[PDB]
């Protein structure tokens, strides 16, 4: 059943084709996006889902956004070509953020192409292709690995994105926010996206440091390299005398770890195999908000914690779900048009972001790293009560 | 179904998009083999990734065993080996690596070619993707060892299409759409973005650096790449002379002819629109006002932040003496703390073949070779060594624009160079005027 | 899993590492040239082979590719024309050195 | 006179008061003694002293030995020791000692007290002071050794004032002059300055600290004596109820019949008064607005900034629900960096014997007393040790006006007790269910 | 000569009255103040230097704030009470950035008062008692020992007052200001004061390494203590041989350091006599702007560094009293009403302060100093050219 | 200066401070104890005194007042009724360290 390719293992490096780099995406471009590229003049969305451009020609384009899961099967992508072959001519373009658009000539084509994308179904009953995420409203998550593919993960990244989508629905196919929402999520704090720098934030967290395979650790780790993983120096060198899985007793190189100088980060097991943590009671979610990177009115910001701990409640994550929906509903309730999550955060001040959003607030929002912690605290009497 | 799935039957309800339920039908597919595939891999793969999955909801702990070594021949990187921790019970998911596939900028495609793509990794892979990575990849989820090389072979030959990059080294290159579909494009990023990932090809695929770098390139400061954030090198387009403005245009939006924003926030009542209110207040440098019904701005005044082209799309436009900057440093927080980018060269012409644009490049990449511990991304390296020593490194002089805000801490260090009488002092002649 | 070769046994890991750096003999290299597209092991080979045991031995780490380049005198390039899969799953596998970790 | 002073002459014109001009004066009125004052240190201390100092206008650099301890008896500080490090040339200033003199609170005095001061000063010492200390201390520049004692033997039994404070101690508190002379003074600052400078008198004459402390009274926002600045402990005053608006002096301010500020612009032209640009765009949260002629202000968004009330002294007042904030870590650059208060208590009530107060400034003794490095000033404890523990110190919980905003990077401890099933795990239990 | 004030050396601890602490300011208030003190309701500026409180009760008092030189001499305070009891009762005051008040009745005697006060002058010509202060123009200068008393200065506090104060002299007397200026000046990097946190401060600067006195460090330091001293850690212990200037070798503890890694800020010379590093040519002035300690509008700010160098030149550092000029009147034609220097800075950009203010920008601007430094970069593309 | 006191002789700063800890002697602390107010060194002042030779051999510094109070067992109030100077000014000279530095 195994069928070669042409490769020879024999010979593996004759006819090897290397360094040729990605596809030029003239390739691939709509005839209307090729002929007007560099011209446009001007954009407007026609409705939730729909943009047009006007080009310097007077040519039009109608882009039509549906969302999509990211994790994707080849079927798939096969029916999603299927579309494009019946409505684009074969033509279409995954965004940023991981949804995907179909270009069309006539606002009429485009209209119509909503009403198809917005009827078709999985079996269970989620849409294949919601319409929406433009303009001021929420668009899709930015998201990682999580238990489907990763070995650092603390939660998963595909059940809670699904989680938060159902809740916050209605919003992606209409625009009703002060300025466009933009929810990340990462499975532990590598942080492989956009959570440091999103409006609201779903982080991976630990609570327990890491569990230390001594019999292995020597064998299978850098052991240096394990201790200078460490943010905060709570990996140090030492011997110690164990007794393997066979029953001998022996005196292993390996490391110490202070548990109270340690804030699980999960670096020393990126570095280490022997050092693993993740832990099903101690895991869960840390929640973010106020960040951004548009350069829009304000500079771009980091976003701040405002959740120490939701656990993870696999599969619903309703707690959760909960309070994404609660922070959003404070903030379209109170915010001020074109104001980000952060603008409007630091504009009432975070006292009454808490407030607003009735959130708890403890010891683990105050930062304590290193000297830049200092400049997070309050050097002044200007606060409200 | 060869598992149970309670927990993960869960999340094929509710209107978004399901990946359970796509799953699913993809492992009825191989099933089935309606299109006769001699598939490579185990065929009830996504069932053994559904059923390994579901243990993981169960006990709320990854299954993955710890990182994975694998490539094909000629390349450093491209490819995240993994191996489930339960190969017995999941025999299906025993090898399941991900190939980093490169993407063309802007993620165009034809169905011609994402036809291609899906019958070979329908066949050679698990037919589960991921479109796409976070650094701009076309992600296929799931295959073995032996499978690597056929696959790059096909891809390679058939195909025309190279692997992505992933270790210490030039990772793969992602821009925004830039001119393809955008009035505010300030250079044609997809063409930089192209250009410079097929000029450091090496760089790419064979791990030469202290640490991953990444690039990412934004037509203009909106951002759509996010490349402040999530490049150590972020390309962010600009324009230096006046924003044009059609005044004609400018009346209609004053009297309720064109929908502010173009249209963004038509789903809430916000009032009719006010230029006063929604532009002239709002403008962060206060440059803007209304004379006799017309909009002025002071441009040297201006910082280019884009919010009044925001509102104004169909009046207002970007200028045209265009070019980009350049930020440093951006990275997710391990291990110092998280980075954006932090301004390097405020403005820089884009020109085929863009010498100007590598010359900075290679000279970051020069000094961050040398010097770079292990695992130290550059923005640490900034931090270590100082901006300063960024600046000196491709070649220019420090300016205010290098800083939002000059030091408030007085422990300035000197060039010896620099200082009258240099360093070398003895303390005999110190004590011939101060008596011990 | 155990293999033998040549009569000789080696514990490894699903990637050919070699578990034990302690359980390594002359015949790991040997057994590992063929999954790594190596005919036979040359001097050049040996050179860089030795380099980084010796480098484990003192350090406890592997050497950052700079250090390698500039200590044996090759080449990035040269290092990837004698082991085709790069200095980490090459060389340091057929050293017998731990597998690389890290976002690789 | 005794020494040529060709640089130092040069300061004798232009019109800010000369301090050669003045010390010339005093050695002048040191050589014609007409009031045959039995002086106990050199005659010619003043005349050394313009000598010493025109030396070090000459080769620039100070010529003082290094440090000096001398003292009284019962104290370990109050006095900082000179020898200057050229005694041949200059004999008058072999001994310069500074003797610093504790000064009432708000630095009012009577002619009486001033005078008798002076004839002290004037026989036991140099005849030079200065008025006054960046700390508030009344200082007096210049005695010898033997002097010292008797100095304060005659300050204690005939004057009735004590030494102020140095070294690793409480140091001298100073205040604003509070409600004595300021309408917006918002609790008794001299009283409370004077109060805790007597509760605490063993603390600051005989060090027991890691390194120095200070306090410092404002008694309002504005900050007169700089304590967010310039005092480990600051205690800055605020009301939390309502502004109190007397709406027709608000007309009289828009009717142009009251110049802002006090007046304190009047000698520029900046137009007439203009309420909605120089009071409402201005307020920093945006609770202030004009309705029908009439000021009314969102008092719940109110941060009490002052710059209302400073713009309209006559027509706005703090509120009637009176108390004050502290805030802790203010410090100088060396070690670790310069820093201002951090928001510790929020409102505490002033009201005598202030033990709401006194428990706080005792809570973070006891705390910095303990846990403090050998010159560690307590806002550096407070970066190393964390705000969570100084705000445990005193018996608070965490609020967010703690913060002027959350973390953003990660590294989030917990503590054990906090975490479901804590820290005690097995590696063989973690293998029961994940394969090596 | 020698009188004794009664104290016995033979018996010291007999008769000593301690910790008795400072006098009650109630033992000195004028009647006015007295009688007024907490009941105060409003106040105005009547001119240059002479301000006017209302109380509840309807008394007024009226204040005039005139220069002092701080550094003063009996004869000088004698004669400020020579004032006050020919004019004030015997009552007079000091603010807290030394300036001289005294309280009358009525205008008319503040007034006379007033023109009293500016008619008195030193041999030479210089004010003895200028009226000024109030409002928004430009006060006292607020300074430290300088080389009148202090071992650690690279400048004179006395001297630099003195020209900068008379280089701005006519602002102390004028509200010509868009906010009262304050600046300060310190003449090392101990800052006993207020350049942290000022509009405009001066600071003395060093830019040489200690000059170590091997022979002496061992038996005049505590080394350990000079090595924890550096914010940097350039200084390490060690041994050396070393030659004694009686001839004699003999190898002793002592420190070295690292010239490259040292920043010249003077600590280690506070904690060891040993390591001077004064120099002529080598010590000079660091010019900070836009701090601040008010709450008013903006929180307080630090003032940041914006002159690298200006060389000592005493008796009357020209170089210096252009500067300060020159930063001033960019600032007074510049800025908005209310705005201090650092909220006229921060607006408009500190790229624009520095052009405006005509001042040179170089890598000594440019904070390098542990974590916090980058935040101080431009994480932004809004900047202005 | 230099001064001899029984025979003996020291060399001492304008402050009376020993300039050199290896020049010691047990007359050191009876040549100070006059200008410290001392009439005679008890035992309790002796406890002290090598409690802060002994820290000096081994630390290098002078020992902090809190590391004095919990070493010895006096508290500060005590300190100043042995030495009326204090520990610096007192204790410490008498001791023969090096003279206290910083912010005094
Ligand atoms: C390692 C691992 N990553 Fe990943 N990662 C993807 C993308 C990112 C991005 C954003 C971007 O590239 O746009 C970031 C933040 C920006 C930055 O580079 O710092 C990112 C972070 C990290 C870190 C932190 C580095 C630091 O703090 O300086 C590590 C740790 C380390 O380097 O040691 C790390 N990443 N990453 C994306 C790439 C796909 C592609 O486009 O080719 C992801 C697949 C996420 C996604 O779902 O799109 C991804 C994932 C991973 C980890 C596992 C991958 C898997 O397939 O299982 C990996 C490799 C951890 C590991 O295996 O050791
Ligand atoms: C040491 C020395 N100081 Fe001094 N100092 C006076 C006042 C201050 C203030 C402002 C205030 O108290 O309002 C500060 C800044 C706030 C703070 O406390 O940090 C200040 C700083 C310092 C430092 C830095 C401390 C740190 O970085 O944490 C040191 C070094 C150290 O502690 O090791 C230091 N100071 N200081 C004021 C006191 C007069 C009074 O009693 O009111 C000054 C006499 C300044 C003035 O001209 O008014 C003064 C001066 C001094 C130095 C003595 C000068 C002399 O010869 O008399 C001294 C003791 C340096 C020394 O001898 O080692
Ligand atoms: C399609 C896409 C570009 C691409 O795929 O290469 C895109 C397209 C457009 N962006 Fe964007 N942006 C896209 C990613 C982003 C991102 C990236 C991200 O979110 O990770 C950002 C930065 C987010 C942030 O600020 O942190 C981004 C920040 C903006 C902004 C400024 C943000 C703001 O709302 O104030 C504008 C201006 C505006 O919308 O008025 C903007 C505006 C636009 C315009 C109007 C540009 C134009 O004139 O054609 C496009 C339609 C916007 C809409 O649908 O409302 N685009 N844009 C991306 C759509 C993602 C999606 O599926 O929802
Ligand atoms: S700090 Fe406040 S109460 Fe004190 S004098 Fe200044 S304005 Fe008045």
């Amino acid at each position: 059943a195994f069928v070669s390719s042409g490769y020879n293992p024999e010979k593996p490096m004759e006819n090897r084709i290397s360094d040729i780099g990605p596809r030029h995406a003239s390739d691939f471009f709509p005839p209307v996006i090729a002929k007007n590229k560099g011209q446009w003049l001007w954009h407007e969305i026609c409705e939730p889902g729909i943009l047009m451009h006007k080009a310097e020609s007077g040519d039009e384009v109608y882009t039509v956004r549906c969302g999509g899961a990211r994790l994707m099967s080849v079927g798939h992508i096969r029916e999603i070509c299927a579309i494009a072959d019946k409505f684009c001519g074969g033509h279409l373009r995954f965004t940023t953020r991981n949804n995907i658009e179909f270009m069309v000539t006539t606002l009429d084509e485009a209209k119509k192409l909503k009403e198809y994308l917005n009827a078709q179904k999985f079996e269970g009953g989620s849409f294949k292709f919601p319409v929406g995420g433009t303009g001021a409203g929420i668009t899709n998550i930015v998201h990682t690995q999580g238990w489907v593919h990763c070995h650092t993960p603390a939660t998963d990244a595909s059940g809670t994105v699904k989680v938060v989508l159902d809740e916050l629905f209605e919003e992606f196919g209409q625009m009703r926010m002060p300025a466009q929402v933009r929810i990340s999520m990462a499975c532990c704090l590598n942080m492989c996206g956009a959570v440091h720098c999103s409006d609201i934030a779903i982080l991976g967290y630990h609570r327990k440091p890491p569990v230390i395979d001594h019999e292995w650790l020597d064998n299978l780790c850098e052991i240096p390299l394990a201790v200078a993983a460490c943010p905060v120096g709570a990996i140090r060198p030492t011997k110690k005398e164990i007794v393997t899985e066979k029953g001998e007793t022996k005196t292993v190189n390996t490391v110490a770890i202070k548990n109270e100088r340690c804030m699980f980060c999960g670096n020393c097991y990126t570095m280490c195999p022997s050092l693993p943590l993740s832990d099903q009671t101690g895991d869960g979610l840390v929640i973010m908000a106020g960040g951004k990177v548009s350069n829009r009115i304000s500079n771009p910001k980091f976003s701040k914690v405002v959740v120490a701990f939701i656990p993870n409640e696999p599969p619903r994550w309703p707690r959760l779900a909960s309070v994404i929906r609660q922070i959003v509903e404070a903030y379209a309730a109170d915010a001020r048009k074109y104001e980000r999550v952060g603008d409007w955060a630091e504009r009432i001040g975070w006292e009454r972001f808490f407030e607003k959003c009735e959130l708890d607030f403890s010891i683990h929002m105050i930062d304590d790293f290193r000297d830049p912690a200092y400049y997070t605290w309050r050097q002044t009497t200007n606060f409200k009560f | 179904a060869k598992h149970a799935t309670p927990l993960l039957d869960q999340l094929q309800s509710g209107p978004w998009p399901s990946f359970v339920a796509d799953i699913k039908e993809e492992a009825e597919r191989r099933h089935s083999n309606q299109d006769n595939v001699e598939y490579q891999i185990p065929v009830d793969v996504c069932d053994d990734l559904l059923g390994i999955l579901e243990l993981k909801y169960s006990d709320g702990t990854t299954h993955w065993k710890h990182g994975g070594i694998v490539g094909v021949f000629g390349y450093g990187g491209g490819v995240i080996g993994r191996y489930c921790d339960q190969p017995q019970m999941f025999p299906g998911v025993a090898h399941f690596h991900t190939v980093r596939v490169a993407q063309p900028a802007g993620m165009y495609y034809t169905t011609d070619f994402l036809k291609q793509l899906c019958d070979l990794w329908d066949m050679r892979g698990s037919g589960l993707t991921n479109m796409h990575g976070a650094t701009g990849d076309i992600v296929l989820l799931g295959t073995t060892t032996p499978q690597l090389e056929e696959f790059y072979f096909e891809l390679t030959h058939k195909m025309n299409n190279d692997l992505g990059g992933s270790g210490s080294n030039l990772r793969t290159p992602a821009s925004c759409l830039g001119d393809s579909r955008c009035e505010w494009a300030c250079y044609d990023a997809q063409e930089l973005c192209y250009q410079m990932t097929q000029e450091y090809q090496d760089e790419l695929h064979r791990p030469a650096f202290p640490y991953k770098f990444k690039f990412k390139f934004d037509g203009c400061p909106n951002g759509c790449v996010a490349s402040i954030a999530r490049s150590d090198m972020s390309f962010i387009g600009t324009w230096r002379d006046d924003i044009r403005i059609d005044q004609e245009a400018v009346a209609a939006y004053v009297g309720g002819e064109i929908q502010p924003n173009g249209g963004a926030h038509s789903g809430k009542d916000w009032g009719a629109f006010d230029i006063q209110k929604e532009v002239i207040d709002l403008c962060p440098t206060e440059c803007m006002w209304m004379e006799d019904g017309k909009l002025q701005i002071n441009n040297r005044e201006c910082t280019r932040c884009m919010h009044c082209l925001n509102v104004m799309p169909r009046a207002l436009r970007i200028g045209n003496d265009r070019g980009l900057s350049i930020l440093v440093g951006a990275k997710a927080p391990i291990l110092d703390g998280a980075q954006m980018g932090s301004l390097l060269v405020p403005f820089i012409k884009v020109e085929d073949p863009y010498d100007e644009i590598k010359e900075i490049i290679e000279g970051i990449w020069e000094w961050w070779m040398e010097e770079g511990k292990n695992r130290e991304r550059l923005g640490e390296l900034i931090k270590r060594q100082g901006l300063a020593k960024a600046i000196a490194a491709v070649g220019l002089t420090p300016v205010p624009q290098h800083v939002m805000e000059p030091r408030h801490n007085p422990y300035i260090f000197w060039k010896e160079k620099d200082v009258e009488g240099g360093w070398d002092r003895d303390i005999a002649d110190y004590r011939k005027h101060h008596q011990r | 899993a155990m293999i033998e070769f040549k009569g000789k046994s080696f514990e490894i890991d699903e990637d050919g590492f070699l578990l034990k750096f302690e359980d390594w003999g002359p015949e790991w290299a040997e057994y590992v040239k063929e999954s790594e597209g190596i005919s036979e092991i040359t001097e050049a080979h040996q050179q860089i082979l030795d380099f980084l045991q010796d480098y484990y031995k003192k350090n406890g780490i592997a050497p950052m590719v700079r250090i390698l380049s500039k200590s044996t005198g090759y080449k990035l390039k040269q290092i990837y024309e004698l082991f085709p899969s790069g200095p980490g799953k090459g060389a340091c596998k057929m050293a017998g050195l731990p597998k690389p970790t890290g976002c690789v």
